[PDB]
RNA sequence: CUGGUAGUUAUGGCGAGAAGGUCACACCCGUUCCCAUCCCGAACACGGUAGUUAAGCUUCUCUGCGCCAAUGGUAGUUGGGGGCUUCCCCCUGCGAGAGUAGGUCGCUGCCGGG
RNA sequence: UGGGGCGGUCGCCUCCUAAAGAGUAACGGAGGCGCCCAAAGGUUCCCUCAGAAUGGAUGGAAAUCAUUCGCAGAGUGUAAAGGCACAAGGGAGCUUGACUGCGAGACUGACAAGUCGAGCAGGGACGAAAGUCGGGCUUAGUGAUCCGGUGGUUCCGCAUGGAAGGGCCAUCGCUCAACGGAUAAAAGCUACCCCGGGGAUAACAGGCUUAUCUCCCCCAAGAGUCCACAUCGACGGGGAGGUUUGGCACCUCGAUGUCGGCUCGUCGCAUCCUGGGGCUGUAGUCGGUCCCAAGGGUUGGGCUGUUCGCCCAUUAAAGCGGCACG
RNA sequence: GUCAUGGAGGUAGAGCACUGUUUGGACUAGCGAAUUCAGAUAAACUCCGAAUGCCAUGUACUUAUACUCGGGAGUCAGACUGCGAGUGAUAAGAUCCGUAGUCGAAAGGGAAACAGCCCAGACCACCAGUUAAGGUCCCCAAAUA
């Protein structure tokens, strides 16, 4: 008897990681993902692994563009 | 106002229970608080009503 | 493939590191980078 | 009753809570079981209900099996002890809500049709009901 | 009234039926020139305006499709309490998806000409 | 490591389990990696897939051509997931940013490490500008220190000038794969065995469980010379018991003696004989089956350590189980 | 802690719009691939989608911590019960996670006795009172209500 299973990869900890109404220093990063699940906003830069990173200092807002999609900006 | 009496133990209670009934002033059992009739402290009181008994 | 440096023909300097497949490309490669000494773009050549 | 192919050879068992999602009302012939409580129905089950229930009709009228054996389920032997991963399949089995019609037969009179439930009703692990549309 | 250019989850789309005009727009005519075709002045580029609303375009009418969408009910469920525990029941608060009444053949901004 | 051994596994990536933030175990369920690409990288410009119907020589269901329908039913180097038709997919031109010094601020995290990053300076590629470019749609494709090799260097250099030798910067040498890597360098037997410990962990018996097992039932197709139910009863379904084969590891390792027999028994009843009865495929004789019933009774030898079993000869009969397999 | 407000996130449920599995007709390229009609199913399906939990903001009301630096530790065998899952047989006082409680380290009252269930936290003394779970014919305090 053996499985011929029982691996797995390490867990990367994406997500959210800044809130709707919070204020944010500029280089922060706000959302971690594969792909473009959330889209860069005013003011937000998209990372070569696809992160969401503040450019200047504000409140971040996820907002929500043409029907089916999201995004998430900074206002100062 | 009203008058708030603590007549339950917090023995075998959760946590949030006992953060609710601390932060309504009450201490052992069969103690008083009188309080005001903000919108706030009936939503303690909502969350504590199985452990309290609540006077006008 | 296999590793690869490339050095400044107007120097010596070995500033670059990389990679070529054999196979395809037998030749020594030759790239136009920046030199760190001269501080200007020189022709690099694979050593 | 077997699937020709699944996606996967092992599955979780599942639970049985809350009432059938489809499937509670007689919708092809006059007449069918329903299922009063909950439980696994193999295809042994269902092959010697069907036969059973086809056989007092004398091959008259038409009958419905209105559910699938879609889940499998495994085993161990005996001797062997925990561990080593999860163990053969056996068989295949349907899990049955209370209030799933689960045969459907016309073309027979009110006594045939009748009879012909009861009989197939006592060889299922569920306590059933006879419903006229 | 029309040409250009923006915003707005298709209530703005698809489909069907018609009217209109070289003022604008377009089709259309031609390839000397700049430029172009793995070939083709079809497209792209350039040089003009005989014919035209046939089409694009603009305006009006349709719910056929699509899209939007209540109310009540039901499923599920935080907290409290019970059974005879494959699971089930009661009290309080929250409350879908499906289905439906109904809505929709767009609405706002700036500029140049009639 | 559901005792140890045998077998399997040991680092990294992707999904499910995972309970709508993040995280989350099992010798749980499924798959990949230890690379590739001189363009499959950068930029500028341009455009759009699979399939089907129809019409046509070789040509055929499918090769090339033409029209229409066609939101992606294609593609995206490679596993999966998340993305992508203002392309991240497809063509063409010029190129080497697959740059050097850095870096406000964040994510992740015991540490060691890992990840994202606007912006500044030097010098560039492509574009008319705007602008994009510090590899590749994203996330695997890797190995510390010590020790050595090679290139560079306005560093040191044991009286002084040198040299030998070191330092600093760049780079090379690991299936150190048991992948945080004990050493530069390593396999077996012990029934001749010994010490320190453990019921943290197996072998006997106890406990829990009841798949299996023994017994009892439900439905009734069929068998029974006609005839489901005298006697049996397939395909399926439901329980009781705790004597079998198992599972678990809860008491006992500063000791709970382990098979068979002998001696002495005692209890249960699911009754082997004897007592009472209903049905019969009960004419009689001889039987079958079920219900009540535990008062008493229930053999001597051959073979085998055997329990069991087969055989010989009897008997009214030669019961089955529990009691640390009494 | 509650209240108000704003967000990220795909579970329960549901559904069939994609992908797998699947039943009965009509029609069918040729017993039988496609199209349609009706009806099912899903941990690794999703056109949808909660309750809770989570992250923020506030000047709202209440309440008492939170953080930084330094000295000294012990711990790395956990158990059962309820709820949500895996493994197992939808067994185990089994095993392995998530979530809350009690024991551990907690006496007192009730479950006959009975770590982990129900009620409830012992500073000391009293021949005082009121209650909780559980009870009120006798053992045995209180209704032969
Ligand atoms: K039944
Ligand atoms: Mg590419
Ligand atoms: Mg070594
Ligand atoms: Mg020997
Ligand atoms: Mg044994
Ligand atoms: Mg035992
Ligand atoms: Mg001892
Ligand atoms: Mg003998
Ligand atoms: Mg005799
Ligand atoms: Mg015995
Ligand atoms: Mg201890
Ligand atoms: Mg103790
Ligand atoms: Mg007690
Ligand atoms: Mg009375
Ligand atoms: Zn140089």
């Amino acid at each position: 008897g053996s499985t011929s299973n029982g691996r797995d990869s390490e867990s990367k900890r994406l997500g959210a990681k800044r809130a709707d109404g919070q204020f944010v220093t500029g280089g922060s990063i706000l959302y971690r993902q594969r792909g473009t699940k959330i889209y860069p906003g005013t003011n937000v830069g998209r990372g070569g692994d696809d992160t969401l990173f503040a450019k200047t200092d504000g409140v971040v807002r996820f907002e929500r563009m043409g029907r089916d999609k999201k995004k998430v900006s900074v206002y100062p | 106002k009203l008058e708030i009496t603590l007549k339950r133990s917090l023995i075998g209670r959760p946590q949030p229970q006992r953060k609710t009934v601390q932060a309504l002033g009450l201490g052992k059992t069969n103690s008083v608080v009188v309080k005001e009739d903000n919108p706030a402290i009936r939503g303690m009181i909502t969350k504590v009503s199985h452990l309290v008994d609540v006077k006008e | 493939r296999v590793n690869i440096t490339l050095e400044c023909t107007e120097c010596g300097d070995r500033n670059y590191i990389t990679t070529k497949n054999k196979r395809e490309n037998p030749e020594r490669i030759e790239l136009k980078k920046y030199c760190p000494r001269l501080r200007r773009v020189t022709l690099h050549r694979e050593t | 009753l077997v699937p020709k192919r699944v996606k996967y050879r092992r599955e979780f068992r599942g639970n049985m809570r809350g009432r059938a999602k489809g499937g509670t009302e007689v919708a092809f012939g006059e007449y069918g079981l329903q299922a009063v409580e909950a439980s696994w129905i193999t295809n042994r089950q269902i092959e010697a209900a069907r036969i059973a229930m086809t056989r007092y009709m004398k091959r008259g009228g038409k009958v419905w099996i209105k559910i699938f054996p879609h889940k499998s389920y495994t085993s161990k032997p005996i001797g062997v002890r925990m561990g080593k991963g999860k163990g053969a399949p056996e068989g295949w089995v349907s899990p049955v809500k209370r209030g799933k019609i689960m045969f459907e037969i016309a073309g027979v009179p009110e006594d045939v049709a009748r009879e012909a439930l009861r009989l197939a009703a006592h060889k299922l692990p569920v306590k059933t009901k006879i419903v006229k549309r």
